[PDB]
RNA sequence: CAAUACGCAAACCGCCUCUGCCCGC
RNA sequence: GUGGAAAGGCGGGCAGAGGCGGUUUGCGUAUUG
């Protein structure tokens, strides 16, 4: 009921890998250009899975602010084959358990499912962020042309203990240092709660800079480092006049934890006057 | 609007069997009272011991919506609700086959026409669907307008006994009653159109066996490998008899199940 | 079960090579044998994702038979060595399953280089999809 | 009542699928071996294409929402928005409730004005079209099916692929249970030629009706065009070849006097930028 | 059986220029060619690199091909120099040649050799 | 005097579950 | 010196919503020719 639209907060920037990355033994590449790239589903489905786990521990602190967290106890439906019950992860996809609130008004009240979207039986609430693919940057487009290898290979081994039987394989990783260019657009639909979802999306990004991005990750295959460039707002009046009436937020040398921390409320101050 | 027009066959040869005015006045009166009097008691919903079970989309209402336009003694023409005229034709034929002692048969030519249709075309098409079901075997029902190859081996209108087993096999496994489908076949009404697309490959080329594996695969992907075991495999008995394959007969039994749902 | 995989395969293999040309019989025989082809491939796993490169290779020039080209040389080259590359990349327990699937198509590919292009490859491609379709019906995909 | 004709502003251009484009339609038509999520491909060529319904629908659904938000202040600009309130008719099954989204298609609610007189003033249905019992305002835009550009035909001739198979997986948060799948999507960077014809019926209101089309397009460049979309699969970008006016004197005579606007290397937001009075200035001379 | 391999050595010495055959001979060479995987992938995958891409790399593609046989000594030059003797007589031609064309028939020959290598073992 | 004996990956997981023609003559 | 004359089968509708290519496995050890 009552889908609305005030604007689209655009989060441009550049994903940096200080340590070498892997997606998936080749890293998948853009076919028309040959370059590897970080997809959309590996960056939206990774932030959701570092935010459904974060919400799982904290169902006492968010329940006073978010309704429809009282409808779940922090748990898992993996042993007990029940669809919607007290345990927090409710949808068996085919064999996996992903927290999706099964209604519009549950997902309207849910802190996860108002942002990363939610399916349902005759409800089907749709998302508010759209996360685009990340190709190489235009200064790193040219190292492919200059032959400076945008990728590499890696030979590991797997040691059987008794006979010391070496069982090697060849991982193929993106080389450490290669820099992509990501894109997240937040679809501002409800002016009552967008202070949350901008400080709530950066929550999922900040855990990702401590965690890994795709690949194995527990061995070195992560280390995202979000280099932001500029938030803009794109109001509804931007799409009628076509002006540069999009409020620029200055974050040329700031971190994901340096926006969500002190410094937030002065940056987004003109957007609040624009609501 | 479900129009049916059917008539007793070989009746003029039957009244020449009589050989006295005592005998012909009787045989022309017992034949008279079926389509005059005892056809009213069938539509009122009676005689379950005599009839049994008919191919029926839903059980018979208390006040059925049937309008007997004409019924003469050799002939009848009945309109009504188009899925009760379907039920009535197998209910008239069944009661007629026990009124006579199994000796005379009906040939009912069923049509299905919209409300916005002039009647002079509805009687024109249905009487031609009658003579389709008359010149072939005289003991056979037309059910639905159905496409056929140009060979002559494939005759359209269903035999009465041959059809009422096609309802016993195909219908209680894909249909449950009252215009709804069986369990986990809902959200697969696109399937039964696709299954009637594979029947349309049998019509452009009867000699091709492209319909044999497409039948098996489409039941596989949808998880419905148990339904239609007669259609997944070829019949070597049906080839040597020069009779239609079991994908030819499935058109009329699917459409009645399909049209009873909103489709 | 697996006891059907031992008897029915050894009943079919001498019938397989003795009809090595793809234009064996356009009648009911090549569909009747094709169910028996998937009948001893039922008890094996026979995963399709490695075959998806081969079948899309059969798909992308199936349009090109249809007024695209009159030459299936460059395609059928690519089908021969990749199907040898199927055991040539994937070995193991899926290799013993995929050796029996190798021995039916490799007699038929060598026909198709010197074959007609509008004909005799349609008679292969119809035998291609008869193996896949029943395999979904006996419980494999 | 009073349908006229003055010409047809033809918008020629090229849709550039910046990210993998996905539409999707039926599969398994006399066919066994596919990836089971195929983008609609026309049968004579076997190449993918962007349909007209998939582009007119997504230009519509991004322009219900803009109107649904600014419903309050546009009643003076456009009449017959006073019949409406922001919201859906979903909580109470009515084909005419107080809210905006009023017509039930099968189980979903899509704004369609019920009459010719009501839709004549409505900003949405005056452009994209409407329906009703006996009244039935028909559309003005003809969004035509878009096919690949002269260049990308030859990349199908030279041997380059046009569809890619992306493997995505689902993961349980507890047992890390991999739940994979495959998608057929258009290769990223392919390019389709669209054409959107605007049937100029009234010279009173075409300036405020071309601007609405370039508002629904300028939202579509920030949103996605069909497909999974929220995970990258859209991201489409209009590259305008030529605006052309195609006047009334063109159709009788045949003279090449059709007014051509200058849209060589301009964004969709740059047409609606200050300069829409200058790009379509010479259209005002013809009225 | 080395003479039948030496009978195939004339077939490797048959294809002096590039266009050996568009028919079954490139396979029939490669069946008898393939009648160690880990030593060749700096040419095998190096062929995969240069396909999408050039001329200064093909010298390195010829320099690494002699760098393989110059490394391994002892009993490890025999099939090394043999597999050396097939590829370079089809690569001495392809320096001054078309790149996207005229290489495919070797690029499909290079892949077909390792394909039957794993089947025969 | 210097090396060569051998290993190039095994597994499971492969789509899912919601919707399926109305309106007007 | 025509069972004729005039008559668009069509107006409105995004195949869409949800989904991490994933989890473990140390380029190593053993002895001589
Ligand atoms: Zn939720
Ligand atoms: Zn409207």
């Amino acid at each position: 009921m009552d889908r609305r639209f005030y604007g689209k907060i655009v989060i441009k920037g550049k994903i940096k890998a200080v340590t070498g990355l892997h997606i998936g033994n080749p890293v998948i590449k853009d076919p028309h250009t040959g370059l590897p790239y970080i997809p959309g589903s590996s960056l939206k489905g990774r932030l959701r899975s570092l935010f459904e786990i974060l919400v799982n521990s904290r169902l006492g602190e968010w329940r006073e602010k978010y309704p429809s967290l009282a409808n779940y106890s922090p748990g898992s439906c993996r042993p007990d084959n029940q669809e919607n019950c007290g345990k927090f992860f409710n949808r068996k996809i085919n064999r996996g358990w992903i927290h999706v609130c099964p209604d519009y008004e549950t997902a309207l009240a849910c802190p996860v499912c108002r942002l990363f979207g939610a399916s349902g039986k005759e409800s089907n609430f749709p998302s508010r962020i759209i996360v685009r693919d990340a190709f190489l940057t235009k200064e790193w487009e040219e190292k492919w042309r200059a032959g400076e290898a945008i990728t590499e290979a890696k030979i590991e081994v797997g040691i059987d203990r008794v006979t010391s039987q070496a069982n090697p394989r060849t991982n193929e990783r993106v080389v450490a240092g290669a820099e992509f260019e990501f894109e997240i657009i937040y679809n501002v639909e409800n002016t009552t709660h967008w202070r949350d979802d901008i400080k709530n999306l950066l929550t999922a990004m900040a855990l990702l800079e401590d965690s890994y991005l795709g690949g194995s990750g527990s061995r070195g295959y992560g280390k995202v480092k979000f280099i932001f460039d500029s938030f803009e707002f794109r109001p509804l009046d931007y799409y009628r006049t076509g002006k540069d009436e999009d409020i620029v937020s200055i974050d040329a040398r700031e971190k994901s934890v340096s926006d969500i921390l002190s410094g937030f409320d002065s940056l987004f101050s003109e957007v609040e006057g624009k609501l | 609007l479900g129009v049916m027009k059917g008539d007793v066959d070989r009746l003029g040869e039957f009244f020449s069997s009589m050989d006295s005015p005592s005998k012909l006045a009787t045989a022309s009166r017992f034949m008279d009272y079926f389509f005059k009097g005892y056809i009213g008691a069938i539509i009122e919903g009676k005689f379950g011991y005599i009839i049994g079970d008919v191919p029926s989309l839903r059980d018979w209402p208390e006040e059925p919506d049937i309008v007997v336009v004409y019924a003469g003694g050799d002939d009848f023409f009945i309109v009504g609700a188009w899925d009760q005229i379907f039920e009535l034709a197998f209910r008239v034929r069944r009661a007629f086959n026990a009124y006579t002692g199994g000796k005379l048969t009906l040939s009912v030519g069923l049509g299905y026409f919209d409300e916005r249709t002039p009647i002079y075309r509805m009687a024109d098409v249905v009487s031609e669907r009658l003579d389709t079901a008359k010149d072939e075997g005289r003991n056979r029902v037309f059910v639905v307008g159905r496409s056929r190859p140009l060979d002559g081996k494939h005759k359209l209108s269903y035999e009465w006994n041959h059809y009422e087993e096609l309802w016993r096999t195909y219908a209680p496994r894909i249909y449950a009653g009252n215009g709804r489908l069986k369990g986990k076949l809902e959200s697969k009404k696109g399937l039964l159109w696709k299954l009637l697309e594979i029947r349309e490959l049998y019509v452009r080329d009867p000699n091709d066996v492209r319909w044999a594996y497409l039948t098996a695969y489409l039941l596989g992907r949808h998880g419905l490998s148990d339904l239609f075991p007669e259609l997944v495999g070829i019949d070597t008995k049906a080839v040597e008899r020069k009779e239609p394959q079991p994908v030819y007969w499935v058109d009329g039994v699917l459409k009645i199940v399909l049209m009873a749902v909103r489709r | 079960k697996g006891k059907q995989w031992e008897a029915i395969q050894p009943y079919f293999d001498n019938v397989v090579r003795e009809a090595k040309n793809f234009l064996e019989w356009s009648p009911n025989k090549r569909l009747a044998n094709a169910v028996t082809v998937a009948a001893y491939l039922t008890s094996q796993g026979l995963k399709t994702n490695q075959v998806r490169k081969i079948l899309d290779m059969a798909r992308t020039t199936e349009l090109k038979v249809k007024r695209g080209e009159g030459d299936i040389k460059d395609d059928l080259v690519k089908m021969r060595y990749l199907l040898a590359y199927t055991v040539g990349k994937a070995t193991g327990q899926s290799k013993y399953s995929l050796d029996a699937f190798h021995r039916i198509l490799d007699p038929m590919l060598e026909v198709l280089m010197g074959s007609p292009k509008k004909e005799n490859f349609e008679k292969f491609y119809d035998f291609l999809q008869a193996v896949v379709a029943y395999h979904k019906f006996f419980g494999g995909g």
